[PDB]
């Protein structure tokens, strides 16, 4: 899913760039995951990115 | 999707 950010509680906008979990495919903004830039997001994606529940369950 | 996304 994309058209809701459960981290922000759904005040969705297209202006902030996004990243997704490799397992769940759910999208979230860079800022609600403390990622600074599009390049930091590309680095985080190349590292094999994870959503909020995937931190305890399957991190990296 | 492609891990990263930006509109536009
Ligand atoms: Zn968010
Ligand atoms: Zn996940």
């Amino acid at each position: 899913s994309l058209v809701t950010c459960p981290i922000c509680h759904a005040p969705y906008v297209e202006e902030d760039l996004l990243i997704q979990c490799r397992h769940c495919e759910r999208w979230m903004h860079a800022g609600c995951e403390s990622l600074f830039t599009e390049d930091d997001v590309e680095q985080a994606a190349d590292e094999g990115f994870d959503c909020v529940s995937c931190q305890p369950y399957v991190v990296k | 999707k492609g891990g990263a996304k930006r509109h536009r």
